[PDB]
RNA sequence: UGAAAUAGAACCUGAAACCGUGUGCGUACAAGCAGUAGGAGCCUCAAUUUAUUGGGGUGACUGCGUACCUUUUGUAUAAU
RNA sequence: GGCUCAAACUAGGAGCCGAAGCUGCGGAUUUGAAACUUGUUUUCAAGUGGUAGGGGAGCGUUGUGUAAGCCUGUGAAGGU
């Protein structure tokens, strides 16, 4: 019962080369190089699923700091004032309000500043 | 709901004048660098230049504390063997006075293409006058 | 429409014929024929022969006016390689590739 | 008395054999359970 | 008119008739959910900030469907350690349409 | 002629490496395993009472990020 | 970078940032425990980094039977 490897080997290599579409040079063309580039891409993507949650909180905090300093407060006093006022609005939503609704963010700063 | 970026075409860059007369070099440079990067704006996105145009006058009258006028040294290498040159704060301010504040701010900016773009907005002039009255820059104490 | 001539198997490297092809691509038939008749490159005799054949095809098999024709598309492909042995010093041998090329020319309005 | 198509040996009757050196996921790839390069990892090795 | 609501351990600023993907809910398709723990209602120039919730305010949504998201390949690799492992993932979501915001 | 001629004699099918041509986007002030997470702009299909979404191509700009195997106490290793 | 009543040091205080830790939300899985009880159902508790290595469950491929079946020129295999 002799088994030829041609058809399965072909479809196996085509899966990897398909995942390597758009890569430079040998990285999208030749299997020995494509298979390393796909594995490294998956490794980076796994690490960056974690890191993106850090990067976006970084961004929200920056925008909230700018919004609060426009209203006369720093981030570390504004967040303390929210926690003292029992306001549960998350940083994602607070940054959205600071960016797209300046009067509402002014009202939130007023509440935090009255709490201090 | 998604967190949005500032969309470069929708960003406007405002013009401000800073009088450097008698201010501390590093303490003024931190504020200028923040303004150039756009950190005071609530649409701040790290990959978009949302900063302002800072025009600085009296750049030669910037101040340093301690003995830093005579003891702060600026080095450079020319690319040739033994080609390490050193100047002073005092001599640099005599020779090319805008270099002192330019160096302070350039070190405090991001070190990449967007950093190069955002230091273009720094306009330094030794003396009381600047040529940008057509841009109507507002006075910014900072 | 576009009328084709093929010159499969010219005894020359396609890398050499490509420099000739790049200069006649897109030009009118007259300008391209001028370039080919006054080039000093061997690949130009092949490109000129294939272009002349394509013009004759467009005039005889399709009844086109060769006054409005142009080199609509041209490319050179690698042909079959003849493999030869080159002796070197110290009893060592090298392989020699005697490359050939295929020239495809399409002329059209 | 069923079909030839639907007789089964029953659970526990059959075990699949181990094949050494068929990749990482099998748990027996590369060295095939022999560990690293000593006398025991070599081909005609025994326990004398 | 917009409100800040909670679903799935996350917060959402929402407006009326908006289609929102949230973590999977144990709620039948087409049914209406009422959220009575809204954090803020801004219906113009009037801002009601809850401490922590805006009492009386409520957001009614309706469940459009429950779906699975885009497949993610999770790739783990320890170099020189004869170790590799891949895994697939599709995250469940429920899609809500915000039907009403009552301040 | 033939059902078929990119079945035309190097002739069934006709993969990949490799090498062309065409179209779209990017790219000539910027430093590194070439991806990844984001992300503007453009191009193209569809809807949609009409520049908004959805799919596809490209990827300015930002963060992070020194291949794989083997062998090792330990390798981006300038070790195999 | 730059810093001098500091952006240094000493002694205190209050805020905040900060990890794949903890919590929240959704999903999977190992073991054990309870009950329509060989996945029939729901739960609960503790778990789920991993080389050498041990244990468990499967995918595909060629061939034999099932098969004088079933599919297939109204298009098989292979290719893309
Ligand atoms: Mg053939």
């Amino acid at each position: 019962a002799r088994v030829k490897r041609g058809v399965q080997a072909n479809r196996r290599h085509k899966k990897i080369l398909k995942r390597a579409k758009g890569y430079y040079g040998a990285r999208s063309r030749v299997y020995r190089v494509a298979v390393q580039a796909v594995t490294k891409a998956g490794q980076y993507a796994y690490r960056d699923r974690r890191n993106k949650k850090r990067t976006f909180r970084r961004l929200w905090i920056a925008r909230i700091n700018a919004g609060a300093r426009l209203n006369g407060l720093s981030y570390s006093r504004f967040i303390n004032g929210m926690k003292k006022a029992n306001i549960t609005i998350d940083r994602r939503v607070l940054a959205d309000i600071a960016m797209h609704d300046a009067a509402t963010f002014g009202a939130l700063v007023e509440k935090a500043k009255a709490e201090l | 709901m998604k967190t949005l970026s500032a969309k470069p075409a929708e960003v406007t860059h405002d013009w401000f004048v800073v009088d450097a007369d008698g201010k501390t070099l590093g303490r003024l440079a931190t504020q200028i660098a923040s303004r150039l990067r756009g950190k005071h704006k609530t649409n701040y996105t790290p990959h978009v230049d949302t900063g302002d145009f800072i025009v600085v006058i009296n750049a030669e009258k910037i101040a340093v504390t301690g003995k830093k006028a005579q003891d702060k040294k600026y080095y450079r290498h020319s690319g040739y063997p033994g080609g390490i040159k050193e100047t002073n704060f005092t001599k640099l301010i005599a020779h090319k006075p805008e270099d002192v504040l330019h160096k302070a701010v350039k070190g405090m900016l991001p070190k990449g293409p967007l950093g190069y773009a955002m230091i273009k907005k720094l306009k330094l002039y030794a003396g009381t006058d600047h040529p940008h009255e057509a841009q109507q820059p507002k006075e910014l104490d900072i | 429409m576009e009328v084709t001539a093929k010159l499969r198997g010219a005894a020359i490297s396609a890398q050499k014929v490509r420099l000739v092809a790049d200069e006649v691509r897109g030009k009118s038939i007259e300008r391209a024929l001028d370039i080919l008749t006054y080039s000093n490159k061997k690949g130009a005799v092949f490109v000129k022969k294939c272009l002349n054949s394509a013009i004759a095809n467009a005039e005889h098999n399709h009844g086109l006016d060769i006054d409005g024709l142009k080199v609509a598309t041209i490319y050179v492909d690698e042909g079959i390689t003849l493999k030869r042995i080159l002796p070197r010093a110290k009893g060592r041998a090298d392989r020699i590739s005697k490359r050939t090329c295929h020239i495809t020319i399409k002329v059209g309005e | 008395g069923l079909r030839l198509n639907e007789l089964s040996p029953g659970v526990g009757a059959k075990k699949t054999a181990q094949r050494r050196g068929r990749g990482i996921g099998s748990g027996l790839g590369k060295t095939g359970g022999r560990g690293v390069k000593g006398q025991k990892s070599r081909s005609g090795s025994s326990i004398r | 008119m917009y409100a800040v609501i909670k679903t799935g351990g996350k917060q959402h600023r929402v407006v009326v008739d908006e289609l929102l993907k949230v973590e999977l809910l144990k709620a039948e398709q087409g049914e209406t959910i009422t959220f009575n723990d809204v954090l803020m209602v801004v219906d113009g120039e009037t801002v009601k900030i809850g401490q922590p919730v805006v009492d009386g305010a409520s957001v009614e949504v309706e469940v459009i469907e429950h779906g699975r998201g885009e497949k993610i390949r999770i790739v783990k690799h320890n170099r020189r350690k004869h170790y590799h492992k891949e895994q697939g993932h599709r995250q469940w979501y429920t899609l809500l349409k915000i039907k009403a915001i009552n301040a």
